[PDB]
């Protein structure tokens, strides 16, 4: 029923300055809403699951992109990790953890399961380390990937359902895994170099080389497009694994102006949550855009700039709503840059 | 002494010589005279780089006060032969064979230092025998005086006949008018 | 001998020797005679720095008696061609070219500590042969004692007149003189 | 030949050579002859213990019949510079500058072997050319010869009479007398 271009209309009030991505991830969930839906029962059966995997810088917005989605969208959403999972019964997590954990937002529901989605996040860190001379049976490496591998084909896993009361339960669920869509991502480190290697030109330390002057005023985004399985082998992948996440997405970066956008257009935007929790007690918020430009300077030194914007703006208002209260005959409220540095107070109005 | 650096990849880390590390970027060094092991050396490095890839260009700095001919000459040839397209940059110095294997860079990707000096002079030699065998070193010796000029004109662009008169005697010409003499393109004085 | 010593790190422990150690923190050192072979090693750390960070500041501790000038001025274009501001500081001693490599880094990130010395003098040469070349050797050396005055002056800020005076015989320099005379910006005498 | 030693350690065992394990425990030797690249060595010692603990001690043992001068130097700056407390302790001899050194350490952890024995003198040097440069090398070893009675007579707490007297020639100066004398603060005969 959802139409790739309402639901691209809808995520693009969520996500800002991602075209390319939306449209793989729209084709994916339309097919999966058509294939759960339809019964398939036809000349041509089985229709294969295409994967989702995802790629980008750290900060770039994919929790949220599954998130935000997993909002309007009916279908349970669970948040699991890569890192946490060690294979062949070790200390860290068995692969089981994952299927017990979506059973809670399915509220024990074997068909609701089906439905819903699967992320995952840092699926770089599993990497497969190679030092030949030290173990040779990488637990955290390659390990890891060999037990996925049956997991997002599909396979049912016996499930306690709830845990069980006691003992006297002491039941299972089969609980099917082929119809599950798997969306696998990581922000991959050092696969900008690998790329660059191969596709562009002889880059690097030497003179005539392009030196990385453009750090933080090109993004590398554009490079990551050109992206292939091959390369994802030398980082460390199995071409198994590759082999059943076909789907590839780019998130080429955000930008310092973009900042700016997600604090105005979106719905969610902070600037319109302090709004409306001024507007009930007769007072305006006014943001300028120089107040803005400092906001994204202070985000950007620090790491994970767009998860810092809460500290910064929460700080700054912090003192004056505790004011605002008190005062009386105030109707509204200018910030400047100099505020967010903390030389200044804001300007008020009566 | 040369000093040991590691070079972060996902499998691992790895440690490489200052010397190798630059190798992996399709770099090559020149320092001091010129020889047969040293000479020897950067050709194998060349090879192995045509081997890795063939389209990918190389750069390669000269610091040397130059030395053999015949060793320098294995280089020039090898250089013409394979496909990549040799960059050359003059860094300090760069005597008669250096100043030889800088012009035969590739054509548009050859520059030199704001401070660098390139010198260019005849061959050298000698010998001490019988009267026969010192006129057959001596032809051998002026074959080549021809052949090096020749080609220093095909790369500069001038007259055979201004590199015979400029070669007679030592020659100093500073960075600037290398570029007005056409035995390089430009000069790197700032990064851009 | 170098020692060895062991640097903590999340992944594990790696074991790195004593100049590998300090060149993960952007910091070369210069020692002994200036010469083709020490000057292009240093040249190829600059280049591995920049790579890594060119926004972060370089420092080059330098005690030497000085050494060829060819081999330190391809030291003195990469410094000023790379964007990163490169730090000098004078231990112990600073000859004739230890002098021009310490004054030509970023200005107001120059020291010299308190009991350093610098000593300046004019280029030394020779050449043995018929006239026709000593005339010709002479006025290549001529070139680059003007052309070192130069560019002295231009970071020192004095003027040419008077570092051609200044640089006609041997001139010690104690480190307050430094000051004085605008080759660095301060002393480090204690940690602030 | 150096011998190899395990040191245990939770993650595991590690394998040094003598001289690293002893740096691990902010020791320094400094043997033999003071030159360029034996001082440059150990001020990258210092930097590398200020940087992993800035309040803990460091020793430094001397045994060297001394050297250059200016190598020495940059060492005594460096000890002043940093923040820890440089104990020195003098084995087998100190001279001239090897006991700048070791009177330079830190006040009250300066400490010198019942057997041991420091000899100081005056600088050494040596020129050859005309009059008008002998003059010049003659005054800069002379503000040396000032400078170094100076700083022996602040650290010594004699007067810079005495030191100028004393250090006209050589003199020696046995373990017991180097107390009496303010060089060191006390004798390490045997372990309490
Ligand atoms: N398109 C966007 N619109 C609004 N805010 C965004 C957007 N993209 C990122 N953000 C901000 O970035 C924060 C973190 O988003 P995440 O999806 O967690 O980024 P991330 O790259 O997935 O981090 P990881 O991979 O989980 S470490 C969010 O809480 C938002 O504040």
């Amino acid at each position: 029923l959802p139409t790739p271009h309402e639901i691209r209309n809808h995520l693009d009030d969520y996500v800002i300055g991602q075209e390319q991505a939306k449209k793989v991830l729209a084709v994916a969930v339309y097919n999966h809403y058509k294939r759960l839906r339809n019964g398939d029962t036809s000349n041509g059966v089985e229709l294969g699951k295409s994967n989702i995997l995802l790629i980008g810088p750290t900060g770039s917005g994919k929790t949220l992109l599954a998130e935000t989605l997993a909002r309007l969208l009916d279908v349970p959403f669970t948040m699991a990790d890569a890192t946490t999972l060690t294979e062949a019964g070790y200390v860290g997590e068995d692969v089981e953890n994952i299927i017990q954990k979506l059973l809670q937002k399915s509220d024990y529901d074997v068909q609701k399961a089906q439905r819903g989605i699967v992320y995952i996040d840092q699926i770089d860190k599993i990497s497969r380390k190679s030092d030949n001379p030290s173990i040779t049976r990488d637990v955290s490496g390659e390990g890891v990937q060999q037990a996925l591998l049956k997991l997002i084909e599909g396979t049912v896993a016996a499930v306690p359902p709830q845990g069980g009361r006691k003992h006297p339960q002491q039941e299972f669920l089969q609980v099917d895994t082929s119809k599950i869509l798997f969306i696998c991502g990581g922000a991959f480190a050092g696969l900008d170099k690998v790329i660059s290697h191969r596709v562009e030109t002889g880059s690097g330390i030497g003179f005539g080389a392009t030196v990385k002057a453009k750090s933080d005023k090109a993004s590398e985004g554009e490079l990551l497009a050109q992206v292939e399985p091959e390369d994802l082998i030398k980082f460390g992948l199995i071409p198994e694994f590759i082999g059943r996440l076909p789907v590839v997405a780019t998130l080429n970066e955000l930008s310092e102006e973009a900042l700016i956008q997600i604090l105005k257009e979106p719905k969610n935007a902070l600037t319109k949550q302090y709004q409306a929790l001024f507007n009930l007690e007769g007072v305006d918020l006014e943001f300028r855009d120089e107040a803005l430009d400092a906001i994204a300077k202070k985000a950007m030194a620090r790491k994970t700039g767009a998860r810092g914007l809460r500290s910064i703006v929460e700080a700054a208002l912090l003192d004056t709503m505790y004011d605002l209260p008190s005062m009386e005959d105030v109707e509204k409220v200018v910030i400047d840059e100099s505020v967010i540095d903390g030389q200044s107070e804001p300007l008020l109005i009566y | 002494l040369v000093p040991m650096v590691i070079e972060q990849t996902s499998r691992g880390e790895r440690s490489f010589d200052i010397y190798s590390r630059l190798l992996k970027e399709r770099v090559i060094f020149l320092t001091g005279q010129v020889e047969d092991h040293m000479a020897n050396l950067i050709v194998a490095q060349m090879l192995f780089l045509e081997a890795e890839n063939p389209e990918k260009d190389i750069y390669l700095y000269i610091n040397s006060p130059g030395g053999v001919i015949t060793a320098g000459m294995s280089i020039y040839d090898t250089m013409q032969f394979i496909k990549p397209d040799v960059s050359t940059i003059c860094m300090g110095q760069a005597a008669s064979m250096g100043a030889f294997l800088l012009t035969a860079g590739a054509k548009g990707k050859r520059f030199c230092l704001p401070n660098s000096r390139v010198m260019i002079h005849q061959p050298l030699g000698g010998y001490q025998g019988q009267a026969t065998d010192i006129e057959i070193h001596a032809r051998e010796i002026l074959k080549v005086k021809g052949r090096m000029n020749e080609l220093m004109a095909l790369h500069t662009g001038q007259s055979l006949e201004q590199i015979e008169r400029d070669t007679e005697r030592d020659r100093f010409l500073s960075a600037p008018e290398a570029v007005e003499y056409g035995l390089v393109d430009s000069i790197l004085t700032h990064r851009n």
